[PDB]
């Protein structure tokens, strides 16, 4: 039943009565559901030690894995140009699939095509495809650039990119000077931030290597700056913001900010802002390019490097504060621009805000998920604050960037309780937030249901989850943060005391058991 | 109103597209006529869509996993291959269910074989075995696997039937093997076809022999309805305040039991046509089991619905069901009383999968509102034969639209409301006009049965009549 | 006992099992304890409507307040001019009270001085105390400009700031030509904001009084902006950025935001930015002025339409959608410069915020808590989403502010369940969101105990508390959030939308229970 | 370090102030010499504070509600005034205690009168009544009544005790005035004799004739702990093992019970001896209960204290302290063994109230840390008698030290770590120096006891060793 005043959604409608009633003679009659007993006994047996070693005996089966396909990160790289139409060779479903992922992150719209390659391509391949949907493309959307992507069925069945676009430029489908940029994007091979390297490359290269006669380097007096897999919009905008701020030309390559945060005035922009071409062309002329990733832009390095011969400099990601430091130290060096006081009052003041926060952050255990270079910039900021990470996983990493982070962790007394997983999911990380408990984790969304879990074994248990990465689903516009620069160290900051002050003050909300250290003022 | 004018429309639509893609669209927009009972005449449907348009379609793997196999919740699904599918479809899809998650219920989790490029060159028959090896081990409380395949099982020659046989011939347990490549097809109307079919050959008839389960004349199974936000739940109750016995309930909150004792019925109760005509039908050959479609979108049509459920048992339910009219109606009246006059006269267009264009529409009229088009992402000749007399004349009617041909309708038209799902929501928001999730009830419902008219109700009625909607003009433009 | 690897603090150190029962036998053998249950039906009696009805007939007895006294406005609007000491004339304890409270707010050091005035003060006044005082605080922390406020002391005593400051000048304690303002502030009037505006009157009369022979309207070209009482860094930081962002020349009078947020690079700075002396002289030249905070801006007002014979426009405080277009329009057509594109843009991404959050923020009830502005304009943007404010409390309201709330909510749909109370405290609100539960608080530190107090009824009954305003101890770092502005609009949805998503999260973690609405996409 | 060096320090600081305020300057900062015993000689204390040069002393009304009346649960207090004093003082204070808030107990809860202009004008004695009648009304469990007067009550002609005497005979209940303006006295001391004489006149006698209670040879009473983040009751543990009875706590956790019953005390042990050696005194004097002070802070002052408080009792009583010592010395001795050589040779400088710059010097030494400097904000000269000789060689001492002076000083000797209040901790903080809340313990805590000697080092480990101090300079300047 329902009251007109008051309607209930499934929550809480159906802990009704008659609801729990009906639940119970379903569960009762037709489930042969296991007894209650041996649920909650196999439930205890997860939360063991033993569990967990049979767990990490695993070679074949991924349980909750924390990393996507090269298409997507394809995708995200070629949204970031004037005018462009990302087009995937391939099936639709991973087209519809890619989309719904990054509208349901981003809450804005996505824009994607595929020439929905079926059986017939399987077994003849995918020309008539590739000319028909760029024809398509072309004369219903009318982009600028249409740049090409592949599917796991094309890679599989080896359809030749490069032979289909001349094909279909020569017969006509496509004006010959219209720029069709490709890049092949095996779903086996890596992960979505490999797919954007690879995206990269394919369009840099297009620009690029058929010019270099006429380029020299450092003659239009800017820097490059490639972003790589970036979600969140704050961080595009803070290097922009820090770099007009030294007085630096810059050209921003891939900068998909505007397309993924279009204002709602009444009227759809499929297109806005965006690299251009003509900053693709120039690119070579720049002093240097600085990769903002370097732990999934190595393809794009040895093409910057071995083409535009531009001395490419060893900088992690400017996460934290000394890293941020030595990016604006680099990056002053390469233009001779002097960094200007007001980065200083900005560096003064996250320091403020860190000795402020000092005592209530000292001594905390996470455990913490994500992409590499992210992963290994939050570390660094974590032992910055004086906290423990304890679990540091990355599903898509490799051993080079986990001796790297064995370095960082070694250089600090706050990396002695901290261990490298590389190619484990999430499953792994509940059975060792089980036996090793941190205090908090931080990662996606998909880290709830972990915390559910914890939960489940009691409330001393549980470990509150922090999100910040990609995806975040069951929040809004957490992709508008920060997280490079001093600007994204703040807001890291304040989340995660802020964070503990919760948990504290959750702990202590009990009356006349735990509230004597529910105080006003912490 | 104005045929010609909805015709002139699309002809004006369709002038941008190249020859050969217009001369394909043409036949998949149609403007209806509620006296023609013959779609196929009309409009065309299930066929390939054009290459870079931009359609909304899915793949097999997602009618498969994501549809039908997914909300088994004692089941264990593999996504057989990359690791992209399996991520992209994890929890995406609110079918609830009640269970311990981890350990009795594996609906939200992601079991995936996670191919590598050695997986590809040399197979992944070794690795699927020894895969369920480590299923079995992990989680001994699991009452069967699925092996769902996605693109590459398909194209590498993977023999995955003779390992789930091997494999479920020697831990005497039930694995299924899934061939919903996403290539196969042209959208994930062949992904429920092969999952209908893989349930009828490895799940449904293991209890043939059988004869243990007490059965009563008044054995009836839902068929088809998944449980979206509860809306399973909220018919059910209905059927048993009506004196029926539900002995199943496919697939949402399903149990691989109900799917066993499902050929014990007495009756079937399908409500979407689309994705489980063909095992009701198998059933009624097989078994003898007759099966109709229902409808509890709206006062009028459960209430109608009710009643034909009843029509097929004696006089007792039927006393029943007149019991329980009598009882919801207060309840549905005062909600009408409510709401009707903030949505009266609004106009709604509407762009989902294969059930819902046409089964929400009374719950629309309920509430004084009229839809001035649908369509369908991947319906049959046989669902608008369904839908064409459930509209009103010179309405609308898209099969497979693209992004660009839906905008400009939209444009054109200007509707109150529109309903489709995630890819068109932001589109059509930053175009000022309210809209609704129909595939996920924008994270509400349910929106099935008497309890669900209520939610339905509010949440048209906040969307509809939000302040936001008035603002989208700067005042110094 | 305390274990070398794992300490514990108070929490959780005292639920241990020996000093679990300490404080048992302490209770049972010498506290002579109420027995348990006459706590429970006390408690119980608290949270009904015959409470709530004796309750609201209090007319002597003031339980949990929510403002301050005026030298506190005072004191704040002084810190916010160049290199100017706060000096409060008359006890020492309340300039300590006051630097505590403003410590613990902004975690910044907080410079103000007292002349200490004691018991013979009572007899013989403080005219040698003034004296003494301004002398040895310009002998010692060097200020171009003294700032006198005064406590409820000598405004019972009836202490002559003129005659005072004037005799300290003519014996040549401090320089003539040494600006000393000062301002009547007393207690036992109005509340803080009251101080700020008298504070503000004082400075402004002082610099601009006796030179207004040469004042020429809009001859700087020029728009003067008066902040009133401000504790968000984030809403001087966006005027000053909407302002130049439009082009408009703009002087904000008392800006605090520099010396409220030094960096911390090993000097300590006293004295940091701040309204120069030739702004405040200048000012009458301004084309106009606008109040931001209106509300308690009265005096203010009243002096510049008078001697600036400016034409103060009728404006609201900018904050959320309507309220901000107005301000905007309001300077462009003081100043002629055209609205720029960047603003349309910010504006129309809130509305596309708006338009992705309204789902769930439709319906939700509130009981919301602050200053006068500053809860008008909440009440003003929670209409615009769609949400209801239940319970409006302002202690420091008076009966026009009242009506002016009252015909806000008229013109809405989402007001028909809202009520105004002026007048009230924080006990008042208990009984209120006992008998009428709201959703939500909104409001200062204060209400945490409040929601503690619904915790104890139960899950089902407690309120969650969102902290926005002042004072804020029990969070770090959130003074540096913006409430101004589009913004400010941006950070109270989101923070309101994930406080919605957190709380039905935390209603819906319990496994085979309440889990089936535990959605990973929100 | 370096006599000669400190005095032309304390005179290059001085140089500043004029004549007037440096004269009355020269008598507050003195080089300490433990072999003088007469701290009148070298330092002058308890004197009012120069205007104008931002002194960190109080009022009286601090000192009586927020110090010794506050902490008592079971009472309401009332700020009689204004409404700035309650609000600015409401739960700044880390009392703690355990009760039901608003029921039974009412620290964290503010009351006061709120005079407005006419309260101001006509009096507030019959606002004092009616407020009086609606406490009772509201809250019927509190045990008791105190109201703290603010500045206009002294200014204005108030009279509160006869108001206060008229109410509590017709209600039959405890209601103490307190006279604690601000104006009276030059700190928070005056405000603590002002409250001991009201417990002295209102609270203290009022079981003089009762003798109902029973007694025990081991009854000792905790006088001048307030809890401190649990302070009291980490003490109160080891007092209990020694197999001492606790009969009341003095004020922290307090009731007015224990008030009441204190008189029937054996001994009383005086922790603060600044804020409750008054009534200390008058106890001893009326009822024969001697009084000696203890201190907790650290292990070898715990031991000492525990064996001097054995040594007041017969032989059981030691042998318990001996049993005491030997379990709680591994635990000590583990946290010594830990952080000890993490702070070895660190200097630390402290300004506090009247008990605490000294008290909690053995702690640091415990843990190898030298104190250069210290101060008092409202001491009187016998606490600088005990100070001189707890404090080594050429270090400094300072009585009301002001904001320039302090800053001055540290500048020149530059600690390791400053320990002072909150008004001072973002000024030391934006200087690179190491800083901790020796007022609230930094939201931390217990300090006290063999339990509270592990959280102290941990504190004084994270803060002194953290890396945000490493990172004040910018690589480029
Ligand atoms: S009462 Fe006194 S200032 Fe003895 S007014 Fe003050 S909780 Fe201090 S050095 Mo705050 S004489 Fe207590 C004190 Fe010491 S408030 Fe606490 S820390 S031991
Ligand atoms: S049509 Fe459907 S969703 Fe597409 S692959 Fe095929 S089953 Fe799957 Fe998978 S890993 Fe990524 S998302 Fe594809 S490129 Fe392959
Ligand atoms: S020295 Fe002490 S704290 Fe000061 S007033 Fe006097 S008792 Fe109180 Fe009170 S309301 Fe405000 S803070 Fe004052 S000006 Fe009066
Ligand atoms: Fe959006
Ligand atoms: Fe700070």
């Amino acid at each position: 039943s329902q009251q007109v005043d008051k309607i209930k959604a499934s929550y809480p409608l159906f802990l009704d009565q008659d609801y729990k009633d009906m639940l119970a003679k379903k569960r009762d009659g037709f489930e042969e559901k296991y007894p209650q007993d041996k649920i909650d006994e196999v439930f205890q047996w997860t939360t063991t030690k033993e569990y967990q070693e049979l767990n990490f005996q695993r070679e074949a089966l991924t349980v909750n894995p924390a990393k996507a396909c090269q298409p997507l990160g394809a995708v995200l790289c070629a949204l970031g140009f004037e005018k462009t139409m990302p087009y995937v060779h391939g099936s639709q479903g991973c087209v519809a699939y890619f989309r719904s992922y990054f509208n349901r992150h981003f809450r804005e719209p996505v824009s994607c095509v595929s020439d929905s390659m079926t059986e017939d391509a399987a077994v003849f391949g995918g020309q008539q495809n590739m000319k028909d949907g760029l024809q398509n493309c072309k004369a219903t959307y009318k982009p600028d650039m249409i740049a090409v992507s592949t599917t796991c069925m094309a890679e599989v069945i080896g359809d030749d990119l490069n032979a289909f676009i001349n094909n279909s430029k020569k017969e006509g489908f496509i004006p010959d000077e219209f720029p069709v940029p490709f890049a092949h994007t095996p779903s086996f091979v890596g992960s979505h931030v490999t797919g954007w390297d690879n995206m990269f490359e394919g369009i840099a290269r297009y620009f690029t290597l058929k010019s270099m006669d006429d380029k020299v380097v450092g003659s239009n007096k800017k820097i490059n700056i490639v972003p790589g897999f970036e979600t969140y919009l704050g961080n595009f905008r803070v290097i922009k913001r820090m770099l007009s701020e030294m007085g630096v030309g810059y050209s921003l390559l891939s900068d998909p900010e505007e397309v993924l945060d279009t204002p709602a005035d009444g009227q759809f922009r499929m297109y806005a802002g965006g690299t251009t071409q003509e900053e693709m062309k120039d690119a070579p002329n720049a002093l240097n390019t600085v990769l903002l990733q370097p732990w999934h832009l190595e393809k794009t390095k040895k093409f910057v490097e071995g083409t535009w011969k531009h001395e490419v400099p060893k900088l992690n990601i400017p996460m934290g504060l000394d890293w941020t430091d030595e990016f604006l130290m680099k990056v002053s060096e390469i233009s001779g621009q002097p960094i200007p006081a007001s980065l200083t009052k900005e560096r003064g003041r996250l320091v403020d805000m860190m000795t402020d926060s000092h005592t209530w952050l000292h001594g905390k255990r996470f455990a913490l998920w994500g992409d590499p270079d992210f992963v290994m910039g939050l570390v660094k900021f974590l032992l910055e604050l004086g906290c423990e990470p304890v679990h540091i996983l990355c599903h898509n990493g490799n051993k080079r960037w986990k001796k790297a982070v064995d370095a960082i962790l070694a250089a600090s007394p706050y990396g002695k309780n901290a261990t490298v997983y590389i190619g484990k999911d999430l499953w792994h990380l509940r059975s060792l937030v089980f036996t090793d408990k941190p205090d908090f984790m931080i990662g996606n969304s998909y880290g709830k249901f972990i915390q559910r879990d914890t939960l489940h074994k009691g409330k001393e248990f549980e470990v509150p989850l922090i999100r910040i990465g990609f995806p975040i689903f069951d929040r809004h516009h957490l992709h508008r943060s920060t997280t490079l620069g001093y600007e994204g160290a703040m807001q890291i900051l304040t989340t995660l005391v802020n964070s503990i002050l919760e948990r504290l003050d959750e702990e202590t909300r009990g009356m006349q058991a735990t509230d004597y250290n529910h105080d006003l003022v912490r | 109103m104005s045929r010609e004018e909805v015709e002139s429309l699309i002809q004006e639509v369709l002038e941008v597209y190249p020859e050969k893609a217009r001369k394909d669209r043409n036949k998949h927009l149609a403007v209806n006529d509620p006296a023609v009972t013959q779609s196929k005449k009309c409009i065309i449907s299930n066929k390939k869509s054009q290459p870079g348009l931009m359609t909304i379609r899915g793949c097999a793997y997602a009618g498969s996993k994501g549809v039908v196999w997914g909300p088994i919740k004692d089941m264990i699904h593999i996504s057989h291959g990359p690791v992209g599918c399996g991520q992209y479809s994890r929890a995406g899809r609110r079918n609830y269910y009640i269970g311990t998650t981890g350990v009795n219920a594996f609906v939200t989790m992601n079991f995936t074989s996670d191919f590598q490029e050695k997986d590809i060159v040399f197979g992944g028959d070794k690795k699927l075995a020894k895969l369920i090896d480590e299923v079995e081990t992990l989680f001994p409380l699991n009452k069967g696997i699925s092996v769902q395949s996605e693109c590459p099982i398909g194209l590498i020659g993977d023999d995955i039937e003779s390992v789930s046989k091997v494999k479920g011939a020697e831990l005497s347990k039930t694995i299924v093997p899934v061939r919903c490549e996403g290539f196969r097809g042209v959208s994930q109307s062949l992904g429920h076809h092969i999952a209908n079919d893989a349930v009828r050959d490895w799940v449904l008839g293991k209890r043939d022999e059988d004869t243990t389960f007490a059965s009563t004349p008044y054995d009836v199974a839902i068929i088809g309805d998944y449980n979206i936000g509860g809306d399973a739940w909220s018919s059910r109750i209905l059927l048993e305040e009506m004196g029926l016995r539900c002995v199943a309930q496919w697939s949402g909150d399903g149990s691989i039991s109900e799917i066993e004792l499902t050929p014990k019925v007495k009756l079937n109760l399908v409500h979407c046509y689309r994705s489980m005509n063909y095992i009701s039908r198998h059933m009624e050959e097989k078994y003898g089991i007759p099966w109709m479609e229902y409808n509890f979108f709206g006062p009028t049509k459960t209430i109608e619905s009710l009643r034909a459920i009843a029509a097929k048992f004696d006089e007792s339910i039927q006393k029943k069901c007149e019991e329980v009219i009598a009882k919801y109606k207060p309840e549905w009246e005062a909600v009408v009383a409510k709401y009707r006059p903030r949505l009266e006269g609004k106009r709604v267009m509407l762009y989902i999968g294969g059930l819902r264009p046409r089964h929400v529409i009374g719950a629309y009229e309920d509430l004084g509102m009229e839809v001035v088009g649908t369509g369908y992402e991947f319906a049959h000749n046989d669902d608008y034969d369904r839908t064409m007399k459930e509209m009103g004349d010179s309405t609308l009617l898209y099969d497979d639209v693209t992004g660009y041909e839906f905008e400009e309708f939209v444009k054109r038209i200007k509707p109150d409301l529109i309903g489709s799902g995630i890819k068109e929501k932001f589109i059509f928001q930053k175009m000022g006009i309210p809209f609704r999730e129909m595939h996920s009830w924008d994270y509400s419902g349910p929106y099935h049965g008497f309890d669900g008219f209520a939610i339905f109700a509010r949440d048209m009625d906040m969307t509809l009549n939000n302040p936001c909607w008035k603002k989208l003009q700067a005042p110094w433009e």
